[PDB]
């Protein structure tokens, strides 16, 4: 005699699992195969509208790429998705393509997927408002180009920082041609960007938060030219401006908020 | 106002028809099949007693975070018995009871690791 | 690494089980608890309108009284039930009371249940046509009396043989008062029956097959009196008639079929 | 007429839209969610191949007593694989395949004793 929990009817297991909160649920899926399948059950995730790594206790643990894919594939109604820092795969990114109505997407620090998967995902999120696709170390120009080529027009806040050598003026050009509604644009650490690209920002008639921190080849003095953006309100330009000139720049554009 | 229930082991109990009817199952055997002795093929006599008192105590009416103190002490039993109550609640379809017993197992899971879990519930590690 | 069949989802197990024939099903229920519960599933028995020991490989094996109960409790639409030779219990008999529309019931050789359960079962089968409640060794006059007190009027074929000392004239009297439509009546081995009871059969205006084999105290010669049953067609009266008189009897009622 | 399917392990297969649609699941992903690459989170590449040929062989259409010779040889694989097919057929909801695989296990049960059964299927004896 040992209590025969390994024989508890699936029905009951679900009932039990329905009492657990999302993060807890992920743990139990590693208990055994019967539980692993049931924890991925449709009835438990089907309705979620927001899934954010942040809120999943996944700090001191590594989610099996496999299982992350099996749970997300059960969601089509997400409006807020953040998988920041997590290591993905193509199957998983292609699957995210279900949630057509994504509003906010955070994949910064993510990696393990293609320029193609990236395309199929952004292409499907045609009502996307804000995207944080920064520091996906894993990728090349193919991706970056895909990024600026397929983010929906609906975009108002975008964050493409961390691509030192894979992002160029042309890419900003493309981005700008296609996304007229941008309000927040972060291109920090875009070391291929020089002041010649500044003209491109003048076509974003609603851009009020631009950030160009650590774009090491921007001749500090040339920044003045950016206060010429009619709607610009704040300018993050860290680590490339020496105090001397930084105080001058501030005095030239007193209406700007520069850090 | 009094119906007769019979356990798998043969014992018969007389419970009030209203208390007895908190078990959808029992209810439906009473109403669409005029069964007076109502045999419960799965529930034995030891378990029926608990079931009956539980229903009796609730004739008149997540988290684990909302388990009534009474229901908590009621479930203060060993795994074996706990296991049998969840099963009994499912066969009889007594929602409330099924409800509280499930949250009670839930709480035993919360906080533990898969390993801890395998140990307290004697679950075999499928992946080994 | 052993194939993890112990984790196969309940859905699948049912699907598999739905492929098995009734007798087979009874076997598997002993494989393990998860299987034992599933084999008793409603979806697999719910519609049965026939169920007989004969057609269920339980010749070489003993069906746990417990499990038989669990399966039958899933049937309400049986029109034919035979549990001949099987050892039962009260829970199981009381449960049989679900099938209100039983037409044919065979419990001969059965035992392990009370006069009360018997009553609750017969009482519920009010459209019962033929009953074979012979040789239930386990019982007393309480049962016998219950039998003749509660078999429905609808009865046409009845077999109550095997109760040497627990069945008496009065019981046949009761039976006769209540069941006017009887056509086949077997009262073999009813050693308490003498020719004085013969009058009772005359009130069964449709009785054409009567059997009184081994009713050792019936003075053979008195049998002639039974050829006086207007509709009587056959008379089984084995082991109590010496050839000498048996040939006489036959010559007196040449229209009768006597063995 | 050509859709793209993707296994859990990453491989991509191009199957005709009709063959692919024998999988209710796949079908519904195609139709109510214009998904071109269609990732199958549970089916791995080795298994998708089998599934695909099975659907292909049946693009144009109990007992064990009625298992088409082809289907029989198709299921001529080791338990491991058999186990994975039943599971795969269930997730994908490809009735026919689920159908034949189930009868195939059924037949493995027919004739054996519970013990034999526990042995061929590595089933633990719950009552011990």
């Amino acid at each position: 005699p040992g209590v025969s929990w390994d024989s508890l009817p699936d029905e009951l297991l679900l009932g039990i699992f329905s009492c657990l909160c999302l993060p807890e649920l992920l743990k139990v899926s590693g208990v055994c195969k019967r539980w692993y399948r049931l924890a991925s059950d449709e009835s438990l995730w089907q309705t979620l509208d927001e899934f954010r790594v942040q809120h999943m206790d996944l700090s001191n643990s590594v989610i099996e790429v496999s299982t992350l894919h099996g749970i997300l594939s059960q969601c089509s109604k997400l409006q807020n998705l953040s998988l920041e820092g997590l290591r993905l795969s193509d199957p998983i990114v292609n699957t995210l393509a279900k949630n057509s109505n994504l509003v906010r997407l955070n994949l910064s620090g993510c990696s393990g997927f293609s320029e193609f998967a990236l395309q199929t995902l952004l292409s499907s999120c045609s009502r996307l408002d804000e995207l944080n696709l920064s520091w996906c170390f894993d990728f090349t120009e193919k991706h970056v180009q895909v990024a600026v080529a397929h983010v929906s027009e609906t975009i108002t806040q975008l964050n493409l920082s961390g691509y030192r050598k894979n992002l160029q003026k042309s890419d900003l050009s493309t981005l700008v041609r296609r996304c007229p509604n941008l309000v927040h644009l972060d291109l920090s650490d875009s070391v291929m960007l020089k002041n010649d690209c500044f003209q491109e920002f003048f076509q974003l008639n609603y851009l009020q938060h631009l950030s160009l921190s650590r774009c090491y080849d921007i001749i500090p003095e040339t920044l003045l030219e950016l206060g010429e953006i009619p709607t610009l309100k704040t300018l993050q330009v860290f680590g490339i401006v020496p105090d001397g000139t930084l105080q001058l720049l501030k005095e030239a554009l007193p209406h700007l908020q520069i850090n | 106002p009094s119906i007769k229930l019979q356990s798998s082991d043969g014992e018969i109990f007389e419970v009030d028809v209203e208390i007895a009817k908190q078990s959808v199952t029992i209810k439906t055997m009473l109403e669409d099949l005029g069964m007076d002795p109502v045999p419960l093929p799965n529930v034995n006599a030891a378990i029926l007693k608990k079931v009956i008192q539980w229903c009796t105590h609730h004739k008149d009416d997540k988290r684990t975070d909302d388990i009534p103190v009474w229901d908590q002490e009621f479930l203060k039993v060993d795994q074996g018995t706990l296991f049998e109550l969840i099963l009994a609640a499912n066969y009889l379809d007594i929602k409330g009871l099924l409800d509280v017993t499930c949250k009670t197992v839930a709480n035993m899971i919360k906080g533990k690791t898969p390993e801890e879990i395998r140990k307290t519930f004697n679950i075999k590690n499928d992946f080994t």
